[PDB]
């Protein structure tokens, strides 16, 4: 079975039920801890990988007045270094870790079956409200935040490899 | 299922009947501590942080006489004025304390009683006497003391970065570093 | 036997086994992983971690932490073994 890899079966724990479920588990990780953690723990790196590809992207375009004095020609991994020093990452930690001790909280309420897992009712703009473009909207968030976090460890690696950014690799090659 | 954090269920103890609920306790500390005992703890921080920041912010424009209250910083002006007087200021303070409670003033005897919490009589001028205008002052005298708390930790903070008042620091943000 | 009632935590079941093999239980979070997926596992694990060892054997000033992390699977290859075992005579 398992439509993606045609010559093994279907994983034991995906039942196809939730979004983005082709039936892939190779490895079968998905049969050692519980499925909603890695759920949770999926959505949160495609959400994650997704905001830092379009953040490197951005950065490799614009940077914000002033940021070109402190950080010289550091590009990803050196912006990260140069700032580190000043105290701008530092400060996102912090905001960050308060986030995070409430998606702590949130995660805990998941694993008890009361929570969705990747749900924290985040909606201002209200897109959604429909049952049918929420589920399209769940099936795109997940497969372009796979993509995403394919998309930046191309990007990191070619930073390493070259010292480029991404579209300042791309532009030249 | 919680007004403040939608994500997170409800606190059971928050059931919306103390003013200035919003079902916010996502650390779930109103499960541990008695909530009258809580509140009890908000409103005095919050009344002890307005007039904090208050304080700060007229101690930096207007000064007594003496050399040793003449201070813009607050953190400077506490160890430049003698310590008399600040340790005059902390007995009449616990004597306050002492009186306001009763004598009973702990987490199992201060609510023996049965005094609201938050309530410790003082109305001098009876602004009290209407309930509804009462209500909305009671969830004033939190939220304004909830900005006061946060406020004057700013203030202070700031005022150890900076070494100036909370106003000259605002006024003086360095743009350029 | 007035004794106070003895607390466990939370989902605690029964390994005691008298059988060929314990339940299955006793690998925890690992209790549905397969056989195969297990003599896997210890066969990575045992070549990764000899591996990272033999890259730290003469420890110098400034080991590599991904190498300290991976000779830690040699230990780990163990019991990836013997739950292969136990896991082959639960049926599985
Ligand atoms: C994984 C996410 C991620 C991470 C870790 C970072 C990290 C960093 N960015 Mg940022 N950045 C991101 C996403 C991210 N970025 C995105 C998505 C954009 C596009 C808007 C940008 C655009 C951007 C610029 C233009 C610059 C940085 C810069 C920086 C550095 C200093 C912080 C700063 O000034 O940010 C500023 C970023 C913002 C104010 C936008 C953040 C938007 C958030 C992530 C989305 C919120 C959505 C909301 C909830 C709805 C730091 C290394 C500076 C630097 O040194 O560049 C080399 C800089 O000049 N970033
Ligand atoms: C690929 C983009 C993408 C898509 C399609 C979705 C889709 C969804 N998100 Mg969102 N989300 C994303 C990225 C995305 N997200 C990112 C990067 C973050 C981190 C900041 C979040 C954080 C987040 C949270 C915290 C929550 C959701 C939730 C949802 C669902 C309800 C909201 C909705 O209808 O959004 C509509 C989506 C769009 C209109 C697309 C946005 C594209 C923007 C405008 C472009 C970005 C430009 C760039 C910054 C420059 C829905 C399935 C809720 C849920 O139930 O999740 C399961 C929820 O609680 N999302
Ligand atoms: C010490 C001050 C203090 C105290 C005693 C309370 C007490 C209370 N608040 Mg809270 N509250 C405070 C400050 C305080 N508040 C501030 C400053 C704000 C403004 C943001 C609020 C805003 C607020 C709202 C909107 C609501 C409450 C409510 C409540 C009640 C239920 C929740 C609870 O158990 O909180 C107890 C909380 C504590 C004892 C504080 C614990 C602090 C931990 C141990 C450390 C915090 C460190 C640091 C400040 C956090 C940032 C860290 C960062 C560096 C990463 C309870 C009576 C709810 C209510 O009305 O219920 C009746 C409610 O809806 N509060
Ligand atoms: C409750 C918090 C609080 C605390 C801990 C302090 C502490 C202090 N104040 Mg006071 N002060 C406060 C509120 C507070 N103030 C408020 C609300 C006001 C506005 C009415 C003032 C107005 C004020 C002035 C004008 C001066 C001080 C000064 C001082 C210092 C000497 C004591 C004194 O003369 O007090 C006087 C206290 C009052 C007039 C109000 C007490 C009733 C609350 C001391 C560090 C002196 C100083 O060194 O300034 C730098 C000084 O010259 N304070
Ligand atoms: C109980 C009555 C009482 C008495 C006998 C004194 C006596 C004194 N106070 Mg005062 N003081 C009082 C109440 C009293 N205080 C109250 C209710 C407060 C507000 C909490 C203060 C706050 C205060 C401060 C902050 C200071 C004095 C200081 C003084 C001294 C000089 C001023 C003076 O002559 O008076 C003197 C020993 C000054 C001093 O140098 O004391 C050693 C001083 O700095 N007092
Ligand atoms: C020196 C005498 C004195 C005495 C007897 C008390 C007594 C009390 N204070 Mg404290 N307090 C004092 C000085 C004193 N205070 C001073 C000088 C300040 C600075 C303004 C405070 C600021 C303060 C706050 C902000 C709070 C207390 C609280 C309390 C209560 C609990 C204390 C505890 O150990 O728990 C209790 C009524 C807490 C309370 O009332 O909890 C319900 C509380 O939240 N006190
Ligand atoms: C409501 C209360 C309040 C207010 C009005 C302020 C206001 C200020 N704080 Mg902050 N501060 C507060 C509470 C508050 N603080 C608290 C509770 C703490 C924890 C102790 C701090 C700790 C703190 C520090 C350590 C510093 C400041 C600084 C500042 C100043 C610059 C901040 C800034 O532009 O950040 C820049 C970032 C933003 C404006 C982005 C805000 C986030 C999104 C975009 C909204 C500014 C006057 C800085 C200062 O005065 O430097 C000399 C500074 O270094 N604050
Ligand atoms: C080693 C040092 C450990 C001491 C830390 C003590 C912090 C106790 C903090 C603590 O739990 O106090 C909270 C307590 C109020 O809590 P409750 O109202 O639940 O009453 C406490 C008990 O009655 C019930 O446990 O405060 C008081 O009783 C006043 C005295 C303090
Ligand atoms: C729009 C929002 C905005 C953002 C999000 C943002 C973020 C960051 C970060 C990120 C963490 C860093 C690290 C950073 C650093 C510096 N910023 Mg900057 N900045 C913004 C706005 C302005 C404006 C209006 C000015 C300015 C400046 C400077 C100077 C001064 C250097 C010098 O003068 O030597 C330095 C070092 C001033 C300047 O010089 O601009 C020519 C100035 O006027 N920024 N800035
Ligand atoms: C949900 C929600 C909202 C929201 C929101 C937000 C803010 C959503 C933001 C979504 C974002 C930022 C999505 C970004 C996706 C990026 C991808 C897929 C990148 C792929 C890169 C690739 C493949 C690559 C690459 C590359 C590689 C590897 C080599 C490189 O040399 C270059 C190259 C490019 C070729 C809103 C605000 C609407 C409100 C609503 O109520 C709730
Ligand atoms: C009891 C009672 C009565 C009464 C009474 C009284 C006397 C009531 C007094 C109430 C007071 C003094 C309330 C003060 C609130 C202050 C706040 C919210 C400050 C916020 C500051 C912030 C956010 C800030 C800041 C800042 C930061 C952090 C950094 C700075 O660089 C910049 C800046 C300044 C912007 C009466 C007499 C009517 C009788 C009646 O029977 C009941």
């Amino acid at each position: 079975m398992s439509p993606s890899v045609p010559f093994l079966k279907r994983p034991v724990a995906l039942d196809g039920s939730m979004v983005g479920d082709v039936g892939f588990d190779p490895l079968g990780l998905s049969s050692v801890g519980d499925i909603k953690f890695l759920r949770e723990a999926e959505l949160k790196h495609c959400r994650l990988a997704m905001l830092a590809a379009a953040g490197s992207m951005a950065q490799d375009l614009y940077t914000f007045p002033g940021v070109d004095k402190v950080i010289g020609d550091a590009k990803m991994t050196a912006v990260h270094d140069k700032l580190v020093s000043q105290g701008a990452m530092g400060q996102l930690l912090v905001w960050i870790g308060f986030a995070e001790v409430f998606a702590t909280m949130a995660l805990f309420e998941t694993l008890d079956g009361k929570r969705a897992p990747g749900d924290f009712k985040f909606d201002p703009l209200g897109f959604g409200k429909n049952p049918e473009a929420l589920k399209r909207y769940q099936l795109a968030e997940i497969k372009n935040g796979r993509l995403a976090m394919l998309g930046f460890g191309g990007m990191v690696h070619g930073y390493f490899v070259t010292g480029k950014g991404p579209l300042e690799l791309l532009t030249n090659f | 299922n919680s007004a403040a954090v939608p994500f997170l269920s409800r606190p059971a103890a928050l059931d919306g009947s103390m003013v200035g609920d919003v079902g916010f306790d996502p650390l779930g500390f109103t499960g541990k501590y008695d909530l009258k005992w809580l509140r009890e703890a908000e409103l005095k921080h919050g009344r002890v942080a307005m007039l904090a920041s208050l304080g700060c912010l007229v101690q930096e424009f207007i000064h007594l006489p003496f050399e040793a209250t003449s201070n813009p910083v607050a953190s400077e002006a506490f160890f430049q004025v003698p310590s008399g007087g600040l340790w005059q200021i902390f007995t009449v303070i616990g004597v306050i304390e002492h009186v306001s409670n009763g004598f009973n003033m702990s987490g199992s005897t201060m609510f023996k009683s049965g005094r609201a919490p938050g309530n410790l009589g003082f109305d001098p001028l009876n602004f009290g006497k209407n309930p509804t205008a009462r209500a909305r002052y009671e969830l004033a005298e939190l939220k304004n003391g909830r900005l006061a708390m946060l406020g004057f930790a700013g203030m202070i903070h700031g005022c150890f970065i900076t070494g100036k008042g909370p106003l000259a620091a605002l006024t003086s943000l360095d743009w350029h570093q | 036997a007035g004794y106070s009632p003895v607390p466990s935590p939370d989902n605690t079941k029964e390994t005691y086994w008298e059988t060929k093999a314990p339940s299955s239980q006793v690998l925890g979070i690992g209790k549905d992983v397969s056989s195969g997926n297990y003599i896997v596992a210890s066969v990575v694990a045992a070549v990764v971690g000899a591996a990272c060892t033999g890259q730290c054997i003469p420890l110098t000033v400034s080991p590599n932490p991904v190498f300290i992390l991976g000779s830690f699977l040699l230990p780990y290859s163990w019991a990836l073994h013997v739950a292969a075992w136990i896991q082959r005579n639960n049926g599985k």
